[PDB]
């Protein structure tokens, strides 16, 4: 329950919230 | 033992294949909409009656019906785990359900995967057990066939988009297939001494001075449902290696047969409807080989055993405390294989108390994607989203454009398989990771050391790809766990299916085409080998540091 | 859409898969097998002495031991039907072990140095009626010096309730328990 | 192999791409998110953090760094350049100055005006020589212009004020005479800016095959982001968790750069292969879609003319002898410059051959092509020999009362039916004959198109000459259709109509109608003898300049993607081989006895991600040679062309890496660096 914590994981989830939406389009 | 473990896997495969074949017969009237011989006018009684006009279904209108059945299917379950306690036939007075358990099995019924994190005979009481599990695995087995019977179709017509009528499927597959076949077998499991009966709890007079309560209840009509259907979810807390519910090794030897009587029986109606029967003969091939791999494995793990029972002198080393002496060392070690390649969920030997190696297996082999022959239903379209990728890679690794059973396959068709074999190792590494992460699910562990964190890791694994097998050292009863699975088996089912009926969806309004330069055999060992090397690929790219943290480190210290 | 055809379905599985299923399994169970459907109990005249399938507590030294139990309230408690979930890399487990090890050489001082993994390891379903005959050929010197019989009649006793499977290797060779203390138990008289 | 103007003028386009704009290319932006945050651990490890060894983790962000600026460098090299739009065409426009006049009235004063001011309903003088500034209607004058901007002809045609035919168009060029006309319609409606920024903007369709494997970019990321993300909670439960220097380069490492990379080592393979064929090509994408071209269209006029629009076997005529009939044809094209008037003196060799007449010595007035009467002509006798059309001849016929044979026009009925462009000439008043000047081809022709349809490639035939041309040169080419008489929006929705079939299109031509077709084109092949704009827009062009040789071209593109099924196997067997590698490495700083997976005998776990990455460096730069130097195909059958490709190329896609990192962590060890 840290900075050091917690915010890595806001991070990999925003990565799956790229490249999921990488994934959907041809872009 | 090595020609007994030799016999027993060959014995297996053979009868298997005896059965099989002309099951695969039956089906294959059901998917071209011909009804079976028996009754033709006895269903068009019955069609009249519910007003189900056999009228034709695109994805979108059938991928809704599937989905409102099972939502629907959970809404009466969801009330009578509740309001168990109001409800008639229970021995004792046994109060409903926790909101938590109460979700977490009504999930886990309508779900194919029967998650149990209780203990039947102590809380339930003989009519949620009876209307609200035998009704519904019967449900979720034929939810299951619903959909790979419109995702054969999707690939035999060419240019229509319809995909029959999903009311008239599930009528077919129950009260012709389903029903039936395990009436025949729970009559076989009471010639060997299952249990049967609406009695109460009948106290025993020991021939000590202790005494025991014996549980009652219909257990082998419900017995002979979940084995058929791979749903695992038994009467007791032993749920299959309870003498009650498997009473004989004959009734094992029935029981395996059972766990794949339908999806074996799928690839042959995979081949006779398709024209083709090879591309059955692969597809049954390709499971095989990771199959009989598999098993042999864990005999050979088991023959090694504990060295520590044969350091503090016993016998041998053989292990057999997590085993029933009912049954073979051997005997269970096929029976762990069978029970977690096939999504069932049944238990005849409390996996967590395996070798390293013997835990690994059945853990590996839920976590490829429940492919080898799989669940009724999830396997085979579980194993045809990986046949969409290696044919995929195939053309894409050759150079023209892949097409599958004349069909050409495009972007859109190959944007979902890449979505949905990108759900079911998602979650294990997402629910697995919220678990490891806490301090409630790393408080319900039993033992230290790495093989502990196997403990958290076989559940998701469990409950993502919908097998049901535990290692039930979990203690599961918080509402931690009982909300973290029901979230794990909701998504790791419909987040297959939908997308199955999606990639079902695009390949009606396409017609196949001739033979080219590009058109592959997919037939033929020589491509078995690519498909092979694929469903065990993805497994083994998300989960190598998933199980070398695991019993790999069990195995090694 | 979302309407008769679309609930009603949904209430004529409901009414044969819980209605008519169960209890024809129930209607032909007792028409055909009165006994196994029942519960396969064992009742002397009117005393329910246990089934031939669970296998009841056994510390008594004139009798068999089965396999440990360590079902949830106490060893063979059917309202449990839980295993000992403990891994092999578990220390706690070889303190476990080792306890039954030592109990059974001062329980068995004239048998084998070494003993049957059967009756030191427990079972899966806690409730198991069933051991090998190896070892209940191991435990022979016990029970017949406490019930002072002989080997050849005990071992005849013991190949009487020697269920075989159907083949050789689909499952072991498996001796009933129940059945076989209390057909030792009228054989004192 | 690129000269260095060409290759030192793209860093700056790669220097460019670094900020928020390279999230389009999804494997390589998660590379740069780790060299971005592996800066940010470093910078703050030698300030001050709980790690200390701030070497390694600076070779760590060091090769990454260099990887996205070389990934970078290899694609803006193979990319393009591929929608450099329009220049050409759009500094013309920059370029529009133009004189004008400040009373409607010709003879008004003039000045020269850029074309800023040149609002709607302004007084606009347009000499002779000049170009159109802008759209309207001619008001006053009369004179011809050519109209090669809109039609793409090389043909002069007519422009009057006072009629139908006034509506100039803002763009061609005049040749003969003055015109005063007026702006009809406003600044940025004008038809060059309904062209720039319909070229502009048109976006090219990517090929099925590079869409297809940059799924795998990321289906196979978002199963590495996953296996690598998840292990700090799956260790430190277990004792020691691992660093986040680790975690983060382990992330990294494990990405499938090398089928990152192939998308351009595809592209600049066939970008060196077709200069061999003496074709520039602009794009790899356009490289790729050439063996899988199925319809391609032509332009009849400049690519199948070669601007001459100009024969003929010898002169017809009604009852009139030839030879000073063909000896006036001679004397109708003495003071002509332009080709016509010389195709015709070289008819003139080609018979009668009296061609020893000097310019001077004959002392004739040279009469210009006009435009109220519409034609040329000279005066050495007494008679006029005037050269010109038909039907304004046809006016100077009536205008001295005689009257022309009906059989005249019969030869129009024969001329112009043979897909020719008729010319009559007369002496004073009395008609001739008819000069018909046709179409040529360029050379063996039919025998390409015919090998063109047996490799299964429709051919179809567009221009905005006459249906009644073209039909009959559309029979002496061999192809399967054609549209005449079109405007340059119709090629797009031709070209639009054949993306909507999802299927490859290859368009050719020369001239500005055709930078719209070259636009939205897959395979657009330019012209040398078309315009420079047309050589912007196009995305290929000729050195050779013959349209027919796209067979040269598909050739060459069934051989890429032979070679790119063979570079897919070893990549996508690579980065699968190199997961095995570093994987069990990663491990020992969690459990001791994970030891023994360390199959390679590495050093440490920080000692094979430094090996990793530089393996991961090496591997883009080394594509572009292993598609190059080392190339590899011959034509087989759909499956053992798959058996052949995991032979060589497959099984060489497991060693490498195990082969690599066995050498690179003893390089960091004999040396010693770490
Ligand atoms: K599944």
């Amino acid at each position: 329950m840290s900075a050091g914590v917690i915010t890595g994981v806001l991070l990999v989830f925003l990565l799956l919230g790229y490249l999921v939406y990488a994934l959907i389009n041809a872009e | 033992m090595a020609a007994q473990g030799f016999l027993l896997i060959a014995t297996f495969l053979l009868v298997l294949m005896v059965l099989a074949r002309p099951l695969g017969s039956g089906l294959a009237r059901l998917i071209n909409d011909i009804p079976l011989p028996g009754t033709t006018g006895v269903e068009r009684v019955l069609f009249r009656a519910l007003g189900v006009s056999d009228r034709e279904m695109n994805w979108k209108q059938y991928l809704c019906a599937i989905l409102g059945l099972n939502m629907l299917g959970l809404a009466v379950l969801f009330f009578m785990l509740l309001g168990q306690h109001y409800l008639p036939l229970n021995p004792q007075q046994l109060p409903g359900l926790s909101w938590d358990l109460a979700l977490n099995t009504a999930v886990s019924f309508v779900t194919n995967t029967n998650w149990q994190s209780y203990s039947g005979e102590t809380t339930l009481s003989y009519f949620s057990q009876m209307a609200g599990l035998t009704v519904q695995n019967f449900l979720s087995a034929a939810s299951g066939i619903a959909v790979i019977f419109a995702l054969i179709r999707a690939f035999t017509r060419q240019s229509m988009s319809t995909l029959g009528n999903a009311w008239v499927d599930l009528l077919r597959i129950t009260l012709w297939v389903l029903v039936p076949v395990a009436l025949l077998i729970a009559l076989f499991f009471i010639q060997q001494g299952a249990l049967q009966n609406f009695l109460p709890y009948q106290a025993v007079n020991t021939v000590e001075g202790a005494q025991q309560l014996l549980p009652m209840g219909p257990v082998a009509s419900q017995e002979a449902i979940k084995m058929l259907g791979t749903n695992g979810g038994g009467f007791f807390n032993a749920n299959s290696s309870h003498p009650f519910e498997n009473p004989t090794a004959l009734t094992n030897f029935v029981q395996m047969l059972a766990i794949f009587l339908i999806p074996t029986a799928l690839c042959f109606a995979f081949g006779e409807v398709m024209g083709d029967r090879r591309q059955g003969r692969m597809l049954l091939w390709a499971m095989s080989v990771i199959f009989v791999i598999c098993v042999g494995v864990v005999m050979w793990a088991e023959v090694q055993g504990n060295p520590h029972l044969l350091a503090l002198g016993t016998d041998s080393s053989i292990n057999m405390e997590g085993k029933e002496s009912r049954f073979g060392v051997l005997v269970s070690s096929l029976f762990a294989v069978v029970t977690t390649a096939a999504s069932c969920g049944a238990v005849i030997a409390m996996h967590d108390s395996f070798t390293a190696l013997g835990g690994m297996v059945p853990m590996w082999l839920m976590q490829i994607g429940e492919v080898v022959f799989g669940g009724v239903g999830s396997g085979l379209y579980g194993m045809m989203l990986f046949v969409l990728l290696a044919v995929f890679i195939a053309g894409l690794m050759i150079g023209r454009t892949p097409e599958y059973l004349g069909k050409k396959i495009d972007v859109r068709e190959m944007k979902l398989t890449a979505l949905a074999i990108l759900v079911t190792p998602t979650l294990v590494l997402m629910g697995a990771a919220l678990a490891m992460m806490t301090d409630a699910g790393r408080s319900a562990m039993l033992n230290p050391g790495p093989h502990g964190f196997s403990e958290v890791l076989y559940a998701v694994s469990s409950a993502a790809n919908n097998n049901g097998s535990a290692f039930a050292g979990l203690s599961a009863n918080s509402p931690f766990w009982n909300c973290l699975l029901a979230f794990c088996m909701f998504v790791g089912r419909f987040g297959v299916i939908i997308p199955v009926m999606a990639i079902a969806g695009s390949l009606v309004s396409k017609k196949s085409q001739a033979a080219s330069s590009g058109t592959l055999p997919t037939h033929g060992p020589l491509f078995v080998g690519l498909l092979i090397g694929t469903v065990l690929l993805v497994g083994a790219l998300t989960f190598i540091p998933a199980l070398a943290l695991g019993p790999v480190a069990e195995y090694l210290s | 859409s979302g309407l008769r055809p679309a609930l009603s379905t949904f209430i004529f599985l409901l009414l044969i898969t819980g209605g008519v299923y169960p209890l024809l399994t129930t209607v032909l169970g007792q028409w055909w097998f009165p006994w196994q459907a029942n519960g396969s109990l064992i009742r002397e005249g009117d005393t329910v002495r246990g089934s031939a399938l669970i296998g009841q507590n056994f510390t008594g030294n004139g009798y068999f031991h089965g396999r440990p139990s360590a079902t949830a309230e106490m060893p063979y408690n059917p309202q449990a039907s839980g295993g000992s979930n403990l891994a092999v890399s578990n220390p706690e487990l070889d303190k476990l072990i080792a306890a039954r090890v030592a109990a059974l050489r001062a329980a068995n001082p004239d048998a084998s140095a070494s003993v049957p993994v059967e009756l030191v390891t427990a079972s899966a379903s806690g409730l198991d009626n069933n051991i090998t005959p190896q070892a209940a050929a191991w435990q022979i010197p016990r029970v017949a010096k406490a019930r002072n019989l002989s080997v050849e009649q005990l071992t005849q006793l013991i190949a009487k309730y020697s269920q075989q499977p159907l083949v050789k290797y689909i499952g072991q060779p498996v001796v009933n328990i129940v059945e076989l203390n209390l057909a030792l138990d009228k054989l004192d008289e | 192999f690129e000269p260095t103007l060409v290759v030192q003028a793209l860093k700056e386009a790669v220097k460019k791409l670094n900020p928020q704009a390279q999230w389009r290319n999804p494997v390589m932006f998660i590379v740069w998110i780790g060299s971005l945050l592996t800066t940010c651990i470093s910078i703050a490890m030698a300030s001050g953090a709980m790690p200390g060894n701030a070497l390694f983790s600076a070779a760590i962000s060091g090769w990454l760094w260099i990887t996205v600026l070389f990934a970078n460098f290899a694609e803006a090299l193979a990319e393009g350049r591929s929608k450099a739009q329009a220049n050409s065409l759009k500094g013309v426009k920059k370029t529009a100055f133009a004189r004008k006049l400040r009373e409607p009235k010709y003879g008004a004063a003039a000045d020269k005006v850029p074309a800023d001011q040149l609002r709607k309903g302004d007084i606009v003088l347009v000499e002779a020589g000049d170009i159109i500034p802008c759209d309207g209607e001619v008001i006053e004058g009369g004179a011809s212009v050519d109209e090669s901007a809109i039609t793409g002809e090389s043909a002069p045609v007519i422009r009057e004020s006072g009629g139908d035919f006034a509506s100039v168009t803002g763009g061609t060029r005049i040749l003969s005479d003055w015109l005063v006309i007026e702006c009809s319609v406003n600044p940025g409606e004008t038809f060059l800016d309904r062209m720039i920024a319909m070229v502009e903007g048109a976006q090219r369709r990517k090929t099925p095959n590079e869409i297809a494997l940059t799924i795998l970019l990321i289906a196979l990321t978002i199963v590495f982001l996953l296996a690598t993300a998840t292990l700090w909670p799956f260790s430190a439960w277990g004792g020691n968790a691992v660093s986040v220097t680790v975690l983060v380069a382990l992330l990294v490492c494990l990405i499938p750069t090398t089928i990152g990379g192939l998308l351009s080592a595809i592209g600049v393979a066939g970008m060196s292969r077709m200069l061999g064929a003496n074709v520039i090509a602009t794009s790899g994408r356009a490289v790729e879609a050439a063996g899988d071209v199925d319809v391609l269209l032509l332009d009849k006029t400049g690519t199948i003319t070669l601007g001459n629009r100009q024969a003929s076997e010898f002169i017809p005529a009604q009852g009139v002898d030839e030879k000073t009939l063909a000896d006036a044809a001679q004397l109708a094209s003495l003071a002509d410059e332009t080709p016509e008037g010389r195709s015709i003196v070289i008819l003139a060799k080609q018979r009668f051959n009296l061609r020893e007449r000097d310019v001077q010595s004959l002392h004739a007035t040279f009469v210009p092509f006009t435009a109220q009467s519409r034609m040329s002509g000279i005066n050495i006798d007494n008679r006029m020999i005037r050269k010109g059309s038909v039907d304004a001849i046809r006016r100077h016929v009536e205008a001295n009362g005689g009257h022309f044979p009906t059989d005249v026009d019969q030869k129009v009925d024969q001329v112009a039916r043979q897909g020719a462009t008729p010319l009559v000439v007369v002496e004073g008043s009395r008609v001739l004959g008819v000069i018909a000047l046709k179409d040529i081809v360029k050379g063996g022709i039919k025998e390409r198109f015919a090998q063109l349809r047996k490799m299964g490639i429709k051919t179809v035939m567009i221009t905005g000459d006459n249906r009644l041309t073209a039909a009959a040169i559309a029979a002496e080419a061999g192809v399967d259709d054609f549209l005449a008489e079109a405007t340059p929006e119709a090629k797009l929705a031709l070209i639009r109509q054949y993306q909507a079939e999802g299927r490859l299109v290859a368009m050719t031509g020369d001239g500005t109608n055709d930078a719209p077709a070259l636009a939205q084109a897959d395979v657009a092949v330019a012209m040398n003898s078309g315009t420079q704009a047309a050589k912007e827009a196009g995305n290929m062009v000729d050195l050779d300049s013959n349209p027919t040789k796209l067979i040269e071209v598909v050739h060459i593109g069934k051989q890429m993607l032979m070679t790119r099924g063979s570079l897919t196997t070893f990549s996508i067997a690579n980065d699968v081989a190199k997961y095995f590698a570093i994987i069990p490495a990663a491990f020992a700083a969690t459990y001791p006895q994970l030891n023994a997976l360390n199959i390679m005998c590495l050093h440490s776990p920080d000692s094979a991600i430094l090996s990793a990455v530089i393996f991961n460096a090496l591997i883009i730069v080394f594509l572009i040679p292993l598609a190059l130097k080392g190339v590899s195909y011959k034509p087989l059958t759909a499956s053992a062309m798959l058996r052949r490709n995991l032979w060589i190329y497959g099984l060489g896609g497991l060693l490498v890496p195990f082969i690599g990192i066995k050498v690179i962590d003893l390089l960091l060890t004999v040396c010693g660096l770490v």
